[PDB]
C-alpha cells in the first residue's frame, strides 16, 4: 500500500 | 508549454510550525485568486501556524473548503482560500471533464518545497481508482495512479498529463507508483463564484 506523501518530522 | 510554466509559477512551499519547529513539509498549487489546493490530510497534523511562501498565519487568516466526491466520501484534495493575499494566476480552465487520461500517456508532477525546491518528476499514467488504502489504514477517493519516483514532500504538487492539462494535486505514493487526488474544473468553477 502506498502512504500518505506530507513530509513530517 | 506556456501551461508548464504558469503551473510551475503557482506552486508554492508549504510548512507547518509547532512551537517554534518546523514539523511539516509539502506543496500548495495557487489555482486561483487566494485559492490553493492542498493536502488535506496536511491538517490532520497538530500545529501553531501554517507557512505559504514564506507567509505565516494562523487559523484565522483563511477557510478550507473539503470536497464531496461521489463514489460507489472526502478527497484528499482541500481547497485552502486565503482572506487576502497577492493574487495567483486562473488556470481553472486547465483542468477537465471534457476529456480523460489514458494508460501510458506521459504525466509530469510539479514540486516546489523547502525539502528539495523546485523540481519535475515524469511518469506514465495507470487508471482512475475510486477507493485507495494508505498503508496507515486509511483511505482516499477518486485517485489516478501512475508510474513514477515520487517522495515524503510532493503531497499537494500539480500532476499534467497532445493538448495538456492539470489532472489533480499529489497526494500519496510507493513503491514505483504515484497518486493523485483528482480535480474537475467545474467543481473549481463553482468554488471559484462562492468565493467571489
Amino acid at each position: 500500500a502506498p502512504a500518505k506523501q506530507l513530509l513530517n518530522f | 508549454t506556456d501551461l508548464q510554466k504558469m503551473v510551475m509559477g503557482n506552486t508554492k512551499p508549504v510548512e507547518l510550525i509547532l512551537d517554534g519547529k518546523t514539523v511539516a513539509i509539502c506543496c500548495a498549487t495557487g489555482v486561483f485568486g487566494t485559492a490553493y489546493l492542498v493536502p488535506r490530510h496536511l491538517f490532520a497534523e497538530k500545529y501553531d501556524k501554517i507557512m505559504l511562501d514564506g507567509r505565516a498565519m494562523t487559523d484565522s487568516d483563511y477557510r478550507v473548503f473539503e470536497f464531496e466526491i461521489k463514489v460507489k466520501m472526502l478527497s484528499d484534495a482541500a481547497l485552502m482560500v486565503l482572506h487576502r493575499g497577492n493574487k495567483v494566476r486562473d488556470i481553472t480552465k486547465h483542468f477537465r471533464d471534457t476529456a480523460r487520461m489514458k494508460k501510458g500517456t506521459p504525466v509530469v508532477g510539479v514540486v516546489n518545497n523547502a525539502d528539495v525546491g523546485r523540481l519535475i518528476f515524469s511518469g506514465e499514467a495507470l487508471t482512475y481508482k475510486d477507493i485507495v488504502v494508505l498503508m496507515d489504514g486509511d483511505t482516499m477517493p477518486g485517485l489516478f495512479a501512475y508510474k513514477a519516483a515520487t517522495r515524503a514532500g510532493y503531497a499537494g504538487g500539480a500532476v499534467l498529463a497532445a493538448d495538456t492539462f492539470i489532472v489533480g494535486t499529489h497526494s500519496a505514493g510507493g513503491n514505483g507508483v504515484g497518486y493523485c487526488s483528482c480535480v474537475s474544473r467545474s467543481m473549481l468553477q463553482k468554488m471559484k463564484a462562492h468565493v467571489d
